[PDB]
């Protein structure tokens, strides 16, 4: 029998995301080849497969820097992190490949798919 | 507010 | 020129429930008189005006333990973090009053606002 | 997914 406050769950991204850019509570540094990425664990467990499986290894769960593959590009990482914290998603003829092989690696199948989308269009 |  | 995926903020917030279900990544326990609340900080910053000011406080920040006023009822305090998770408040006749209480001390405007009107509206 |  409960209420249901529609804006909630984007009000709260909203504040996560404003979190990050203050850098408060942040606890990961990821590190994309000489780039760095602050971020809060428990966003990147929850939009990602990779994260989610890196972050619940019993080792993994304390760490403070995660190095990702070297073979992953620092631009296609930034526009999957500002994904993560606001469901918006910078997709350009100039990224799309760098993004797409940044989602199947980070496991955000929904990205994956829509990336799909737009190349299948263009062929 | 709305009945989910 | 972004690009929106829709449920994007919903999914994250069940995934951040489930961590708290699974208590991974839980960072404070706030007591409430004899009963006790694992949360992370971020998501209680994030949904509360008080928890935001008590977090960004560089002394406080800190506490993995937060005690709050004796006057709080525990069950009032489960309803509204149960919302915070969800965006689903269970809000009753029993309760309507310990969670209106509740969000006021919290400084959950939206929660406060609809008690408002459900207590207006029987009167 | 849409145009926000
Ligand atoms: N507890 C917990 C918890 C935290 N995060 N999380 C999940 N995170 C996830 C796992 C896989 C994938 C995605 C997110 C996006 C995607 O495409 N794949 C899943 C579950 Cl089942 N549980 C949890
Ligand atoms: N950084 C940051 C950040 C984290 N959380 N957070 C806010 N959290 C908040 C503050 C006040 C109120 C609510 C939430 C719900 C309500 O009724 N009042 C606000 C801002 Cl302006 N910024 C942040
Ligand atoms: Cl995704
Ligand atoms: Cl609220």
């Amino acid at each position: 029998s409960c209420i249901q406050f529609t804006r909630h769950a984007s009000d709260v991204l909203l504040n996560l995301n404003r979190l990050r850019s203050r850098d408060i509570l942040t606890d990961v540094v990821i590190v994309v080849s000489r780039e760095q990425f602050r971020a809060h664990k428990t966003v990147l467990m929850a939009c990602s497969g990779l994260f989610y499986s890196i972050f619940t290894d019993q080792l993994k769960c304390n760490l403070s820097v995660i190095n990702l593959d070297p073979e992953i590009n620092p631009e296609g990482f930034c526009i999957l992190l500002d994904f993560m914290y606001t469901s918006r998603l910078n997709l350009r003829e100039g990224n799309i490949m760098a993004v797409m092989a940044t989602a199947m690696y980070l496991q955000m199948e929904h990205v994956v798919d829509t990336c799909r989308k737009f190349i299948k269009a263009s062929e | 507010w709305v009945i989910p």
